[PDB]
């Protein structure tokens, strides 16, 4: 025991004071590695498994229940000593002090012969004093191991096993697997209502009954990049840490859960405020602010961002998705701008893909990268990496009828099962996203030549897969009257910016207005009119020094009707 | 050690495996053919007689598009495994380029992502006994079948590292959309696919199916099993949902079309029912200890039904 | 003390003579770390983000905060120790000496314990000394990141992050991570106002 103490660590006078957590739900892998070890040649088990699924939990409930007296006789009474490999190797200047520790480990494992040993992460085995081909730490074990004469438990990760082990078979030989497999949601719940004691001990909290069924819920349901039930523990721990950091007797419940899980991936999992659900309620006003008209196209984003924010949205399938089809200058990008600045406050969150760009075959690997043994398969895809920035965003896809066929067939799978895989070999969810298509085609009788449109240019599979196909309206005169009041509110904040004002009477904006109809509209024109009669000749006035920063420029209009077509009609900047 | 069932059949094991086909249909409603040929195919295997070469079953599931194709596979997954994760999704919808088949089974030695391996090989590796479903096999081109035609018919693979993966337990299930009042559309579907596949790749799979249209009667048994999703996602809350007689019906009214499949039901239900009860949930009308009894409104049941209104009390 | 000086250099002892710039609206991402650092098991945040938006900046305006004791009474007199893991691996000329150096540290934070580790480019620790007969730093520090004996505060490039904590997946599980950001345009002038009186 003075030898081992050293280079290990015993788990189970660990066990003794109670220091290793209480491990619950293990019972089937800890009697596979029970009758594993009591075979007679070759009682090796190695621990395959995933990062985070209690692959060191397992032994450490064979040590409690080696402490406590469950074990048979052949592990009864026995000590469970975990080895530290870099503890072995450290202060061997020469090779004589690294062979001669690991040969006086074995000698007094051989000599007590109560003592099985444990090695977590295997995979440090194959090459510890040299490398591969030479003495090292798996050349003086495995005439040990092959025999059966040694207990060791190995503990590795499935991508280890596959990289660094499977590669050595020798000692693929002489361990058997032991698939430590990830636990269901209810496995998890009753694992977190095992380890309630300890964390409301540390924590000096209180943790409900309810509050570990959501973290466990919430855990499998929206984090896609570990594995139960380490994340679920990670909220409950990470919430105690909230409560003991706030108060400085607490009380932890799904609130507290999902705050954090909303902390942590930046999907809004959250008990609605009132502020916030007076907000939801009105939002179509709040979008109205920006984008005008198109009340079918609001509404249905509206509905479809209200059930997925009050808990009512299939947990298979995205957000929504949506087809924003119609003329060009309509709004179609405007509203998923809108919907963008509405979610997150900013425009630049909007994942905007450009489907121009992919009008060749070879673009398709843009969205998720080159495959294995490729140029650009380390960086991955565009659009799975920008996904996995964020798992709530808003994905566009603009002017999608420039695209060619391979990137629907690949972005199918996004659109019915909610994933997308990456040449990498990782699968990103986009069960979160809001997936907006705007098209240009077919430009109630627009409404089926659209229709019909999208019928000839798609493939059914693709239409079945969308949520809503909205068809965009063309524009009116009230409301491009609006627009022109739009453009004309934010050139006025741009110039305040400069110490100035500018403001219009009713006269201009009508003849701008008038100027600027046609069945074309929204700003690819009548953006020019105001770029043209109304920017320009500004610059043109404050460059010359004229109405220079400080006065408010009021901009009339002479030699006009208020009715005529106003061709003669000048704008004048007083 | 392998996870691979071979046992003796238990009672319950033996009653369950000769209803299988029950089990299947509790959530798949009709598709009766193909639930039939996938029963056989599992018979086979647990009964023992199973030709060792070959894999436990091969299966090309086509017809319309939202008909259970993908749904069955999840379905046989999920009695086999007890949950959907354990099925082995890999789509062919990214495979258009023919130079991502290496992520099927790797990259050769001596370049970038060697030491990874292949995606397919090692999940097929990591579990023996697996569903392994090939989603939207006519997108990708023909050489990646090239590379499945080994699997289909010796069960086997040969990764980038050299090792050598056993398809021999694992259920192979293809689904594509060829050819998209049986008879006529079973026989275009066949030569659709004689004419998009080579006849060495459709002679190594076990069973064609070609999958029938829904009818009124499985579009409104479809109704409550969809239906029956939202009733649970309110369990949630403390919240029950119910729907009479003539919402079931109405449902099914607005959600029933041959030249498509299951699709418009969903958005039927998503816009009819989970929209207005999420605007009532918000705007507290309902909350938790509440049961929602939805009902139809100025409706007789008989005629098409262009203004009933669905109430929620 | 006469270890850790020897291989990293403190940032308390460098707030209290004010040799760390102010961090001005960063209260949220230093009440993250704070709130990462006062778990039980896995207590180890990693700043992710983009280059040049500050991750060496939350950590020394938490060091501020430490030296000025607004932080809470987990984190209340703990000295934050930068780890410089070129000086750890310097003078080996062996095999067992960067272990020796590794191990010699660990149990001088265990034996103080009022000592959090601070490692710029997280990502090196995987191949922090890699010979043909050498066990990298990130294996003997991963028993000790996993129960959460040992609290480090990483800070990584988004990019490095997926590049090579991402690549391993038992590295990237005891590390929580941090989203810092770029500042606005509002924030980045508060910042500007911050540090004016410095620049003049
Ligand atoms: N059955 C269980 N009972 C209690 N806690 C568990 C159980 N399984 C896992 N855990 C928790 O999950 C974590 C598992 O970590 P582990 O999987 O051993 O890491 P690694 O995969 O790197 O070996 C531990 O912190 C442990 O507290
Ligand atoms: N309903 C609207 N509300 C606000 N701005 C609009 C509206 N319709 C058009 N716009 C203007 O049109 C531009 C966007 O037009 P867009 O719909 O993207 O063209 P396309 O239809 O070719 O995609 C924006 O600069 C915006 O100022
Ligand atoms: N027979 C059926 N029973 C239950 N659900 C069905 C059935 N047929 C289709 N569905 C619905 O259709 C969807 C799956 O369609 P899928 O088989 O993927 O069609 P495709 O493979 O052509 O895309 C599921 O959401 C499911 O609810
Ligand atoms: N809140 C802040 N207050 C003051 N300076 C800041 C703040 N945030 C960032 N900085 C500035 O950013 C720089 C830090 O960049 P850093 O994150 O260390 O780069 P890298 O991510 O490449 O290590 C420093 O020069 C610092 O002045």
């Amino acid at each position: 025991s003075l030898v081992l103490d050293q280079f290990g660590r015993n788990l189970t006078a660990a066990a003794m004071e109670g220091k290793l957590d209480p491990v619950i739900g293990r019972e089937k892998e800890i009697e596979r590695v029970m009758q594993v070890l009591s075979r007679r040649t070759k009682n090796n088990p190695v621990l395959i498994g995933e990062p985070g699924v209690g692959k060191t939990a397992v032994v450490e409930g064979l040590a409690q229940a080696i402490v406590h007296g469950e074990v048979p006789e052949t592990l009864k009474d026995k000590q469970l000593y975990t080895l530290d490999l870099g503890s072995l190797v450290a202060g061997s200047r020469y090779r004589g002090d690294f062979e001669e520790r690991l040969k006086k480990v074995l000698k007094e494992i051989n000599t007590r012969g109560d003592i099985i040993l444990f090695i977590d992460e295997l995979h440090t085995l194959v090459g510890a004093g040299a490398a591969e081909g030479a003495i090292d730490a798996a050349s003086i074990l495995k005439p040990k191991l092959a025999r059966g004469e040694l207990q060791t438990i190995g503990a590795t990760t499935l991508d280890e096993y596959r990289k660094y082990i499977e590669k050595d078979a020798a000692l693929e030989r002489r361990f058997q697997p032991v698939q430590v497999g990830e636990p269901t949601v209810e496995h998890t719940i009753e694992i977190l209502k095992g380890l309630r004691d300890r964390y409301e001990a540390h924590h000096r909290v209180s943790i409900t009954d309810a509050a570990m069924v959501a973290a466990a819920t919430l855990a499998d349901r929206y984090i896609n990049d570990r594995f139960l039930p380490d994340k679920a523990i990670d909220l409950i721990d990470e919430a105690g840490a909230r409560m003991r950091i706030r108060r400085m007797v607490a009380e932890v419940d799904d609130e507290q859960i999902a705050e954090v899980l909303g902390n942590w991936t930046g999907i809004p999992v959250f008990k609605l405020t009132e502020a916030e659900t007076t907000r939801l309620l009105r939002m179509e006003e709040e979008l109205h602010k920006r984008i005008i008209g198109q009340e079918d196209a609001v509404k249905a984003v509206s509905k479809a961002i209200r059930r997925t924010r009050a808990g009512l949205k299939d947990p298979k399938r995205p957000s929504g998705s949506f087809i924003f089809a119609g003329p060009s200058g309509v709004g179609k990008t405007e509203l998923s701008k809108a919907l963008a600045n509405f979610l997150f406050g900013d425009d630049d969150a909007l994942i905007q893909i450009d489907m121009g760009e992919f009008h060749d075959r070879f673009t398709a690997s843009r969205l998720f990268g080159a495959p294995p043994g490729y140029v650009g398969y380390e960086e991955g895809g565009q659009l799975t990496e920008k996904v996995r920035r964020k798992p709530f965003s808003v994905v566009l896809f603009d002017e999608i009828e420039k695209a060619h066929q391979e990137i629907y067939n690949s972005l199918l799978q996004v659109l019915e099962d909610g994933r997308l895989t990456d040449g990498q070999g990782r699968t990103v969810d986009f069960k979160n996203t809001v997936l907006i298509f705007t098209s240009n085609l077919g430009t109630e009788r627009m409404k089926q030549k659209v229709n019909d449109e999208l019928k000839k240019h798609f493939r059914p599979e693709f239409l079945n897969r969308i949520d809503d196909i909205i068809v965009f309206h063309q524009l009116t005169r009230e409301e491009i009257i609006r627009m022109v009041d739009l453009m004309i509110s934010r050139v006025a904040g741009q110039l305040k910016s400069k110490d100035m004002a500018l403001v219009l009477t009713d006269a201009a904006k009508a003849l701008l207005a008038k100027r600027g109809f046609d069945p074309v509209l929204g700003a690819r024109p009548l953006r020019r009119t105001i770029q043209r009669e109304i920017e320009d000749q500004l610059s043109e006035k404050i460059l010359f020094e004229e109405v220079g920063p400080g006065q408010v420029v009021t901009v009339d209009v002479d030699n006009w009707d208020g009715e005529g077509p106003g061709e003669d009609a000048v704008f004048t900047f007083t | 050690w392998t996870g691979i069932p071979v046992f003796k059949l238990t009672e319950a094991e033996t009653t369950r495996l000769l209803r299988m086909e029950e089990e299947l249909h509790k959530r798949i409603i009709g598709q009766e053919d193909a639930v039939k040929a996938v029963s056989k195919a599992i018979r086979r295997t647990r009964a023992g007689l199973k030709d060792p070469k070959r894999p436990s079953g091969s299966f090309i599931f086509a017809g319309p598009s939202g008909v259970g194709k993908t749904e069955l596979s999840k379905a046989l997954a999920n009695f086999l495994f007890g949950d959907d994760d354990a099925l082995i999704q890999i789509d062919m919808g990214e495979f258009h380029d023919r130079f991502t088949a290496s992520r099927l089974f790797g990259a050769p030695p001596g370049y970038v992502g060697y030491e990874e391996g292949g995606q397919l090989t090692e999940k097929v590796r990591r579990k023996p006994f697996s569903v392994v479903l090939f989603d939207e096999i006519e997108k990708a081109h023909q050489e990646i079948y090239n590379s499945l035609l080994q699997v289909l018919e010796d069960g086997r693979l040969t990764d980038g590292q050299g090792r050598t993966v056993d398809f021999k337990n694992t259920v192979l299930i293809f689904t594509s959309n060829l050819g998209t009042d049986y008879e006529r559309m079973k026989q275009k579907v066949n030569d659709e696919l004689k004419k998009h596949f080579r006849p060495e790749f459709l002679n190594r799979i076990d069973d064609i199916i070609v999958f029938h249209q829904l009818t009124r009667e499985e579009i409104i048994r479809m109704v409550d099993l969809m239906i029956s999703r939202v009733a649970g996602q309110l369990k949630s809350k403390d919240m029950a949902l119910v729907l009479t007689d003539a919402a079931k019906a109405l449902l099914a009214k607005r959600g029933f079309d041959p030249v498509l499949g299951a699709r418009p039901l969903r958005r039927t239900i998503q816009r009819e029912i989970e929209d207005q009860l999420s605007e009532k949930i918000l705007f507290e009308e309902v909350g938790p200890g509440q049961v929602v009894t939805v009902d139809v409104d100025n409706w007789d049941g008989e005629g098409p039904g262009e203004d009933a209104v669905f109430t929620f009390t």
